[PDB]
DNA sequence: AGGACAGCGTGTCAGCAATA
RNA sequence: UGCUGA
């Protein structure tokens, strides 16, 4: 007769349980059909960190197929701009045509996939409303006012290396007006392209499509998207005396603080979240029995980084409407028979 | 031959931290506090940079 | 000599398994991952397991500890004549924590003689299956129930000297008839069927028997020249 | 609906030595019956321990008013009735009743082996109370701490 | 006889060595003949086709051609292919005309194959050269042919994208293969008689027994013995969510309502038993007239595997009348046992080969791969295997 | 393959979004099955995941020199001491979560950082389909290779295996329909392959050894039969053959 | 191995010659390799690698 | 709309409208595995399971099997719309928690 | 060599000396064994070819 | 055991697949052919 | 008729270069 | 003939 509702108890030599017993007839009363004002009452959303590139926010009182979805549709499904061909006039560089391609496939554009549209099957034209065109032509040559040196920028560099910066936009149609002058451009300007010696010459149009990060990686918006369950530590016993230290050891350092209540030194559970599963107090042999660390049963913590394109709360906001949209779109269909 | 412009595993773009990495180098600076002065936090993204060999500087040497 | 040599090595081996093995794993089988692989039949062996934990073993190439050289030694590394176990291929580091550089010399002879074995084998193997197939290919059973070649000539009058080929008389064995008892509603419906079962007389076949039965009940010893004087 | 009805006390918690995970093979002995009793426990949803009382009854339906059971779960039935001054409730079949070993004496003892998924339980003692059972048969095993 | 004369020079070889050796004439264009319409590819694992089937990679299912004969009942389905084209996958390469022949397709204008799917129906019929239709039947075949089992017949299941022949994992012991660039040959019958003997005779689920000494030769490996051992150990509690999920994730059922169980433990918390999931997807496998096995054998894992502790004295009991060691499946439903390697592996007298026994190859079939496709989403979703450094110390 | 001959074929490339994820947000970009140590005892590939993982963390460059780690200094203990001096745990031990399900396994998954080669022999290179071709002249057989259309023997071996299956008709299509199927013409009477006769230019074949012209029937045969026929007639040894 | 083979394209006109495009220097290597520099002409690249059985296409030898 | 980009069902033998296989096309483990953990929360509903039929295609099948009376398209029906509600009120709170943190920052 | 089949016994070995016997014998083969039929491009004797189909007028 | 089985070809491929796979006699494939393959007179033991 | 001996034999499986 | 793959 002891339930345990909110934590996944765990040892060394294996996890207890993968339930959460949170759905319809999991109890003897504790039965579910999906109350709405239970969820909109236990969920909370409380955003840690937000840098630009980088969120933390929590997502309390949620299941893990609903935030696996969230985090699947970050990383696979939330639609992004990127360089789909290349039109290489000349091509005297070492780096080959095809690995120049694929290189400038994987450079991020600072376009914001909102407001273009997807290329027809078989467009390939391309139009203002689904395309954006950019352009590289650097020649390296000697530079005439140099003396007798050997650093490769003093001599021998006009344009040794080829970056972001030397990529042009061309505006293809209206898309001058709608996007003014720095609005369309590649994300980062020192991302090396390529490395010329003089006489070598690159010249090249890039047309870039929108896409989801599903059908190829260079379409997706994040870096990575994951979440882990927030840890849960417990001092069955109070440790003290020396011990107290080689526990607060055991674990990301910040987890367990060591206070002084006395003249003896208490160890205290600090901050919980800080911990990195490394289960080193398990090769203690006498204070594996004194801890117990669990996961949360419903208590996420996200982390969403993106590469540039869009802010990180735009992103997760498109992505939750992305996974809204699929609904609709099945519940239209549905309604159509 | 050159820096691939985003880690394999995660896709996080180190095509930008190369010059930087070397110049971090040049100052006297360790791998590891070098790697982490550019904000490569998961090793998957360390050894992107760590185990980079730069062939591209001995193809450059032959003739045009 | 080489013989009993690979015996009081080989009795401390036994003492060396026995303190590792089992229990002196630090995860045990409900738990260990490499246990519960070689255990369950996944893949592997106890003497895979061990081999990498306690114990290589000794080594032997053609059924005999590694050859000596002309002058009485077997290794560079060891003096001519050598008594201890080491210097004949005796193994006692693991995979675990690797094996030193004479012992690995001796493992490398020994994996290197299981290759070229196989070559030889199997081009041994080949030539005797060939042969084989190429004089008792024309052999088939007949309508009759007996087993003749291409120009009919007789060869068996009944297959297996009962007929009953292989792959249908494995539960026709006892011990497998518990089976046949519990599960025999699904075995009738399934495939003889009430049909088969009343649509068979056994009266010429039962009675044969019976007569069997009262001789071999008459002569308990089949072996006593029987004759009428 | 019942087949028994009984109150144990728990004498050894894991005899034999093989240790499951989260289940734990409990040797009983009946009081004012001498029956005994083994039974494969989930302990991480109810613990027990040494020394433990407890009321423990085999059943052939939940109801207690006589309607047989149709086999089919529902986690939404209406007729809520149903056994619930127990703690543990069960759910296997039985699988193989032997009539005890000793001939030339009276021996009249049964020994009933249930199966509840993958736990099982062997209920042995005089025959005379152990009639209701039969190879093949459901059964609901509910038990109740004291 | 070249070598009659052994003092002669400029000497090539005569009549004996044109007939008489292993390159000879008999023992190559006699006997070893080289085929039309055969494939050679690296094979690779598939798991998700069922035990009796192949993938084939869309190139050589736009390649392969069997040479149908047109019909009332099929000119439908032919005037497609030939409107498919030669390069579409459900089309066709050629039509074969009455008393001509060979009127090639493979023309990509798109109106003359469709000026002559016309004319089909317009003696012997016109036959239609279409390529694999998802259904044939293959012939496939290791190198090292040493048995009669190392040729077997599959169902073409046709893949998109890729260049390699998929081939499920129970039938890798019957071949050796194993997939570590592998290659393997596929033959297509053309006869229409030789397909018949394909299906009856030759067919991958008639090759269940080595002719050996008749026993198992199909079974499952590696991850699905060490899954399905940890999931029908005693300790194995499933909510109805992961039960559910897992019975449909094995069984992927097609027909019919899967019939499901009751849980072991009603009451403090419903939970089911792992067994129970095993359990569930046998008595959805076996066919629906017919009723569930009885079946009692042992483990491949000793009742001594799990004895952490001294054993100490029971005074009545018989530890092993209540083992994880004595398989007991009673009318479908596993009541007790591991369900190692002894049962889904090639061993005979498991539940497998009694179900191979009292219901028939394809039902054996059937399980293996339900059975696959159930262990293999247990270590996918819930659980996971891994051999780190700390088993081996 | 790895530095310590664990070689493999790449089976499937796995969705970015179906690999199971780290606790640090990392995601596995090559998985190799756990079940070719137990047989193989490559115990060098466990520490070399350890050694590549502490290095990629600390920035360091460790050395793998065979006999520098003993029985006392262990490679495992060294190696476990660098990691859980970056925070990871010592057996190398990261636990994962799903990536279909989203929960975290119950097993800790042992991951790392190892050195990949890849091999010369690609499917690019070693994959044939024939189907009609090069008929080598002398016996009108398929021609071979992988250049042309190139055939595969079927050889004296498999076709055993295609008559123990009892599958004749099989093993007839298959050789006579794929293979050389001829359609020859024999002086019945005779019984002679060499002996039949065309007309030049109606053409009513005639026997040159008996003039018979109505004795002449069609029989099926192979072209290695023919050419058989005729390398024995090479030697004056005659074939007569009894036509029914 | 696919690696890099020569630094001198252009001039060669071999039959075949496989080159992999960016070979990594393994982390963890014997000294030896840094005797005879053998970074020169790298040979393969290092990946993050677990061993976990999740896919059911990986077993037997395949990856 | 779309005529197979989206739903294909199969009524079992018998055309059991309380037992149905809906084909869900150009979707993966994501919605199918977030709608059946919805579709479970109906207590009409006996069964319910998701499955992917093949690594090469893209497309679902859920199953579900309800009690006697509802016909098997209103759970899945409500399942989508409960699912929809769920996704609409997490954006709306992820909103307002991002608006309010900026405020309490950008103050600071 | 004690064997009725003059076009087996030289598919296996020594098949000029086979040759020669057969030759200056006489020997006749009846086309009975699974390599002289398919020498021949006849139907193999066993298994699936060992009885007709006679289709009935 | 059905009429046209071709047992012979069955008994063939059953000794030659486990030898071809796999103290004072011998053993193995020497064994082997000295009993099928050359019914010797002469044995080496 | 005790030998001496000369005499035939086979040998899993597919690719590429290249060259007779 | 030197290589290479199972
Ligand atoms: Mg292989
Ligand atoms: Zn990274
Ligand atoms: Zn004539």
């Amino acid at each position: 007769v002891e339930e345990m509702r909110s934590r996944v108890v765990l040892g060394e030599f294996g996890v207890r349980n993968v339930h959460t017993t949170d759905f319809p007839g999991n109890y003897s009363g504790y039965d579910d059909a999906w109350d709405q004002d239970r969820f909109e009452k236990n969920f909370r959303v409380d955003v840690v960190h937000m840098d630009e590139n980088s969120l933390e926010f929590d997502m309390v009182g949620i299941d893990a197929a609903i935030a696996n979805a969230f985090r699947r549709i970050l990383l696979a499904e939330v639609p992004t701009m990127a360089v789909e061909k290349v039109l290489v006039y000349n091509n005297t560089s070492i780096v080959q045509d095809e690995i120049l391609a694929h290189r400038l496939g994987l450079i991020p554009i600072h376009a914001d996939p909102r407001l273009f549209e997807y290329r027809n099957q078989g467009d390939e034209e391309g139009t203002e409303i689904d395309t954006l065109q950019f352009r590289l032509q650097v020649r390296c040559t000697r530079n005439p006012h140099a003396a007798k040196d050997s650093s490769d920028p003093n001599e021998l560099y006009v344009n040794h290396k080829v970056y972001t910066r030397h990529m042009t936009w061309i505006p293809l149609g209206n898309q001058a007006d709608l996007f003014p002058e720095g609005t369309i451009r590649p994300v980062h300007d020192d991302i090396l392209i390529a490395q010329l010696r003089p006489g070598q010459e690159i010249d090249l149009l890039m047309h870039c499509v929108k896409g989801i990060g599903k059908d190829h990686a260079k379409f997706s918006p994040v870096a990575t998207a994951s979440y882990r369950l927030l840890p849960d530590i417990t001092l069955l016993e109070p440790v003290e005396g020396e011990a107290a230290e080689e526990l607060s050891r055991c674990f990301s350092p910040g987890v367990i603080e060591v206070q002084e209540v006395q003249g003896k030194k208490v160890a205290r559970v600090a901050n919980p979240r800080l911990d990195t599963f490394s289960r080193e107090i398990f090769r203690n042999e006498k204070l594996k029995k004194v801890v117990r660390l669990a996961r949360v049963r419903d208590h996420y913590i996200f982390s969403v980084e993106s590469t540039g394109v869009l802010p990180p709360d735009v992103l997760v906001s498109e992505a939750i409407k992305v996974l809204m949209g699929k609904c609709r779109r099945f519940l239209d269909e549905l309604d159509a028979v | 031959m050159i820096i691939p412009v985003r880690c394999f595993t995660c896709g996080k773009i180190v095509g930008n931290k190369w010059e930087a990495y070397l110049g971090l180098l040049q100052a006297e600076y360790t791998e590891g506090d070098a790697l982490d002065a550019l904000g490569l936090k998961r090793y998957c993204c360390r050894r992107m940079l760590l185990a980079h060999v730069d062939l591209i500087e001995k193809l450059l040497n032959y003739a045009p | 000599i080489d013989l009993k040599f690979k015996e009081e090595v080989n009795h401390y081996s036994n003492e060396i398994n026995k303190a590792c093995m089992p229990f002196g794993l630090h995860r045990q089988f409900p738990e260990n991952s490499l246990q519960m692989m070689v255990q369950s039949g996944a893949k592997g062996s106890t003497v895979n397991t061990m081999q990498i934990s306690c114990l290589l073993g000794q080594i032997e190439l053609e059924g005999r500890r590694p050859p000596l050289m002309a002058s009485g030694k077997s290794l560079p590394c060891f003096e001519p004549y050598e008594f201890t176990p080491r210097a004949g291929g005796f193994v006692t580091g693991r995979f675990l924590t690797g094996i030193k550089p004479p012992e690995f010399f001796f493992h490398c002879m020994a994996g290197r003689e299981g290759l070229v074995d196989t070559a030889v084998k199997t081009s041994r193997s080949g030539y005797l299956q060939r042969c084989i197939i190429k004089h008792l290919e024309g052999l088939v059973v007949q309508y009759d129930l007996t087993v003749r070649d291409s120009d009919g000539s007789v060869v068996q009058f009944l297959y297996g000297e009962d007929g009953l080929d292989i792959p249908k008389t494995q539960f026709l064995q006892p011990k497998q008839f518990p089976f046949l008892a519990s599960n025999y509603e699904v075995i009738m419906k399934s495939q003889h069927l009430h049909e088969v079962l009343s649509r068979a007389d056994p009266k010429k076949a039962l009675h044969h028997f019976r007569a069997i039965k009262k001789w071999q009940s008459k002569h308990p010893n089949t072996l006593l020249r029987r004759g009428a004087f | 609906g019942i087949l028994f009805e009984d109150i144990f006390d728990v004498k050894d918690i894991d005899p034999e030595g093989k240790k499951f995970d989260r289940v734990s093979r409990l040797h009983c002995e009946s009081e004012s019956f001498k029956m005994d009793l083994i039974l494969d426990v989930n302990i991480q949803i109810y613990p027990v321990d040494l020394g433990d009382k407890f009321r423990l009854v085999i059943a052939s339906t939940l109801y207690e008013d006589g309607t047989l059971d149709d086999g089919e779960y529902n986690p939404t039935d209406d007729r809520p009735s149903r056994a619930d001054q127990f703690e543990y409730v069960m759910y296997g079949k039985v699988y193989r009743i032997e009539g005890d070993e000793t001939s030339t004496e009276a021996a009249t003892r049964l020994s009933a082996y249930v199966s509840y998924g993958g736990l099982l339980m062997r209920l042995q003692g005089d025959a005379n109370n152990l009639h209701g059972f039969e190879v093949d048969s459901r059964v609901y095993l509910l038990m109740k701490k004291l | 006889d070249s070598e009659m004369d052994k003092l002669m020079m400029d000497k090539y070889p005569g009549i004996r060595q044109i007939l008489e050796k292993k390159e000879g004439l008999f023992r190559k264009h006699m006997m070893g003949k080289r085929v039309d319409y055969a494939a050679r590819s690296v094979i690779c694992p598939d798991m998700y086709i069922n035990t009796n089937e192949i993938g084939i990679p869309m190139v050589f299912a736009t390649k392969l051609t069997y040479p149908q004969p047109v019909t009332p009942w099929n000119v439908q389905e032919l005037r497609q292919a030939v409107i498919n084209g030669p390069n579409v996958h459900p089309g066709a390469s050629m039509v074969i005309n009455e008393d001509g022949s060979r009127t090639a397709l493979s023309a990509v204008d798109m109106t003359q194959r469709e000026a002559v799917a016309k004319q089909l129906l317009t003696q012997g019929t016109k036959i239609v050269c279409r390529h694999v239709k998802n259904g044939d039947i293959l012939l496939l075949n290791r190198q090292p042919t040493l048995h009669r089992p190392s040729i077997q017949a599959h169902r073409a299941r046709i893949l998109p994208e890729e260049k390699v022949l998929r081939l499920h994992y129970a039938n890798c012991k019957a071949y050796n293969a194993d997939f570590d660039g592998d290659e393997m040959n596929a033959h297509f019958p053309q006869s229409e008689l030789g397909r018949a003997e394909a299906y009856v005779l030759a067919c991958t689920d008639q090759q269940y027994l080595v002719p050996k000494d008749g026993q198992p030769l199909a079974g499952l490996i590696q991850d699905h013995m060490v899954s399905g051992a940890s999931m029908t150990t005693r300790g194995c509690f499933f909510t109805r969510e992961h039960y559910m999920e897992l019975v449909y994730r094995g069984l992927t059922d097609k027909v019919g309502r899967v019939k499901l169980l009751s849980p072991s433990i009603l009451k403090p918390f419903p939970l089911w038993t792992g067994k129970q999931v095993v359990s569930t997807l046998l008595i959805n496998i076996i066919p629906e007239d017919h009723i569930p096995l009885n079946l009692s054998g042992k483990a491949k894992i000793t009742g001594k595997a799990w004895v952490k502790e001294t054993p100490r004295s029971v005074p009545g009991f018989n530890p092993d009348s209540m083992c994880e060691s004595q398989v007991i499946i009673r009318e479908g439903e596993l009541l007790c046992g591991v369900l190692d390697k002894a049962h889904y592996g090639s061993s005979a007298y498991g539940l497998v080969h009694c179900c191979y026994e009292i219901y028939g190859g394809e039902t054996s079939g059937k399980v293996l791969t339900c059975l696959a496709r159930l262990f293999t989403a247990y270590l996918q979703l819930y659980r996971g295997f891994t051999l780190g450094v700390e088993d081996i110390l | 393959a790895s530095r310590h001959g664990q070689k493999g074929i790449l089976s499937r490339l796995w969705p970015a979004e179906d690999m199971p994820f780290t606790e640090s947000g990392m995601v596995p970009d090559i998985l190799f099955n756990p079940h070719g140590f137990p047989s193989r005892m490559t115990i060098g590939m466990l520490i070399e995941s350890m050694a590549g993982k502490s290095a990629a963390l600390h920035g360091l460059c460790h050395d793998a020199t065979p006999f520098i780690f003993s029985e006392e200094n262990s490679a495992l203990e060294y190696f476990g001491e660098m990691l859980k001096a970056a925070g990871y745990n010592f057996y190398g031990t990261e636990r994962l979560y799903s990536g279909i399900s989203g929960l975290e396994l119950e097993a800790d998954i042992f991951i790392g950082v190892v050195y990949y080669q890849r091999l010369r022999h690609m499917v690019s290179d070693k994959f044939q389909v024939r189907t009609t071709g090069a008929r080598d002249r002398v016996t009108n057989q398929p021609i071979g290779g992988r250049n042309v259309q190139g055939g595969i023997r079927f050889g004296e071996m498999e076709r055993d295996a295609l008559l123990a299956h009892g599958t004749s008709f099989l093993l007839h299509d298959r050789l006579f329909n794929c293979s050389d199927r001829s359609v020859a013409h024999v002086c019945v009477k005779c019984g002679s392959l060499l002996s039949p006769l065309l007309e030049k230019p109606n053409r009513k074949y005639n026997c040159t050894l008996c003039s018979r012209s109505d004795t002449i029937d069609t029989v099926s045969v192979p072209y290695v039969f023919r050419y058989f026929v005729a390398e024995l007639a090479a030697m004056n040894i005659k074939v007569k053959l009894d036509v029914v | 191995t696919m690696g890099f083979p020569l630094l001198t394209y252009q001039d060669r006109s071999d039959n075949k010659l496989y080159r992999l495009q960016t070979p990594q220097s393994p982390l963890v290597r014997p000294s030896m390799y840094d005797y005879y520099d053998m970074d020169n002409y790298p040979i393969g690249t290092n990946a993050i690698v677990a061993v976990i059985s999740y896919t059911g296409y990986d077993m037997e030898d395949a990856m | 709309g779309e005529r197979k980009t989206a739903l294909e069902m199969v009524q079992a033998a018998g055309t059991d409208r309380h037992c149905v296989t809906f084909v869900l096309h150009e979707e993966d483990h994501t919605l199918g595995n977030s709608l059946r953990y919805m579709i479970m929360k109906n207590p009409e509903v006996e069964f319910c399971g998701y499955t992917t039929t093949h690594p090469s295609e893209s497309k679902i099948n859920l199953r579900i099997q309800t009690r006697g009376t509802l016909p098997a398209v209103e759970p899945f029906q409500r399942g989508l719309n409960e699912l929809m509600n769920v996704c609409q009120h997490v954006l709306d709170k992820f909103e307002a928690s991002i608006k309010d943190y900026k405020d309490q920052k950008a103050s600071r | 060599r004690s064997n009725s089949s003059p076009l087996q016994q030289m598919t296996f070995e020594t098949s000029f000396q086979f040759l020669k016997q057969a030759t200056m014998l006489g020997s006749h083969d009846e086309l009975r064994s699974p390599s002289a039929c398919l020498v021949v491009g006849k139907v193999v004797r066993g298994g699936t070819g060992l009885f007709e189909l006679k289709q009935p007028l | 055991c059905e009429p046209g089985e071709a047992v012979g070809l069955l008994a063939a491929q059953s000794i030659g697949e486990p030898s071809t796979q796999m103290m004072n006699v011998t053993l193995g494939i020497p064994r082997l052919r000295e009993i099928l393959m050359v019914a010797s007179a002469n044995i080496k033991t």
